[PDB]
């Protein structure tokens, strides 16, 4: 379908500094983001609901707070992530990631922003 | 008071008796290309006149957030910039309004005592004490 031709369009992405998650990202940051997966070609379906996971307050609960954050730490490797085109971004699609449990990931996915080191492998 | 001078901090910094976070307010790639031992980048781009303390907060990669959270822990917060002391905190200054967030307006989180501006600035202490310092 439209989203798995999206999903796949997207180049993998490595976090290589999850210490400098963006977990409460203000309005312009979410607006600026969001543009981005639009202008990827996110489809309508999905696009207001990954943005709505982009901040902590709509995450699972394995990624819900920072003390969780900082003890999941070493659980993070295993996401399969994809780079936002452009940005020091990425999705978490639960079509990818069905090894890592519903507190880890919902549908359709999550978004997490950091302020450094993200890399394509 | 409100300020502490370069070999004041070094003697602090040195003597781990007493508990301490250095609070750098320089621009984010200045923090990077160079900044004191074990500060905090609290940076320029993240503090405007007006804001409290959970507006930088939030603001804050994760990191950074776990230090911001536990500033009442410690004895001093030493604030810092490039050039300032505490006689250039005027309303406006990148300073003045880390400052009042910490200090002045309205925060969960107390701090011991008032805040310290180091006297002269990162660029005195990179000539006095660069093996304090980031870069060799």
């Amino acid at each position: 379908n439209e989203i798995l031709e999206w999903v796949n369009s997207l180049q993998p992405a490595r976090v290589t500094r999850w210490g400098g998650m963006i977990s409460t990202p203000d309005a312009v940051l979410q607006a600026v983001i969001k543009r981005s997966l639009v202008e990827s070609g996110c489809p309508a379906s999905i696009v207001n609901e990954l943005i709505e996971n982009a901040h902590e307050r709509s995450w699972p609960q394995g990624l819900a707070t920072l003390e969780t954050r900082q003890m999941n730490r070493r659980y993070y490797e295993n996401y399969v992530a994809k780079r936002i085109p452009g940005k020091q971004a990425v999705v978490v699609m639960a079509c990818e990631n069905q090894h890592m449990g519903d507190d880890m990931v919902q549908e359709p996915g999550l978004v997490m922003i950091f302020a450094h080191g993200v890399e394509e492998i | 008071s409100g300020a502490i001078t370069a070999k004041e901090l070094y003697t602090m910094m040195t003597d781990k008796n007493i508990s301490l976070i250095i609070m750098d307010a320089r621009r984010m790639q200045d923090y990077q290309d160079s900044c004191i031992l074990h500060s905090l980048s609290v940076p320029e781009e993240a503090i405007s006149p007006g804001v409290t303390a959970s507006w930088i907060e939030a603001h804050l990669p994760d990191d950074s957030k776990d230090t911001w959270k536990k500033r009442g822990n410690v004895e001093y917060v030493v604030l810092l910039d490039w050039f300032s002391s505490a006689k250039d905190l005027q309303i406006g200054t990148t300073l003045r309004s880390l400052k009042d967030a910490l200090f002045k307006w309205e925060s969960k989180t107390v701090l011991r005592n008032e805040p310290l501006v180091l006297e002269g600035g990162y660029e005195n202490w990179l000539l006095c004490y660069p093996q304090y310092t980031t870069n060799a």
